[PDB]
């Protein structure tokens, strides 16, 4: 210790030809709006959308 | 009518409680939790089954 790394690209992805992955985002926020309220005694806020 | 109009949860949950009249057992298991959510499921799901 202490611990160090060494990387060689840092990764990124700028998000091209966004037509299947603009309806994608739009099931995804589907997806998120059905998950995002199970934790009422379970302390996560719906508010966070 | 003395109770309405009100925004503080904690006098809110207490008075529910001690007016939810039961036996002081599950009084005292009302007062065990230190949560007001899991509280007030204890709380209405007594007063549902009155």
């Amino acid at each position: 210790p202490y611990l160090r790394a060494r990387g060689e690209v840092f990764s990124e992805i700028f998000p091209i030809d966004e037509a299947v992955v603009r309806v994608l985002v739009e099931e995804l926020k589907e997806a998120f709006e059905k998950y995002v309220a199970n934790h009422k005694s379970l302390r996560l806020d719906r508010y966070q959308l | 009518e003395a109770v309405k109009g009100t925004s503080d949860p904690a006098m809110l949950a207490d008075t529910i409680a001690y007016h939810a009249t039961w036996t002081v057992a599950e009084k005292q298991e009302i007062l065990e939790l230190t949560d007001l959510e899991a509280r007030l499921k204890k709380v209405l799901g007594l007063l549902s089954r009155d």
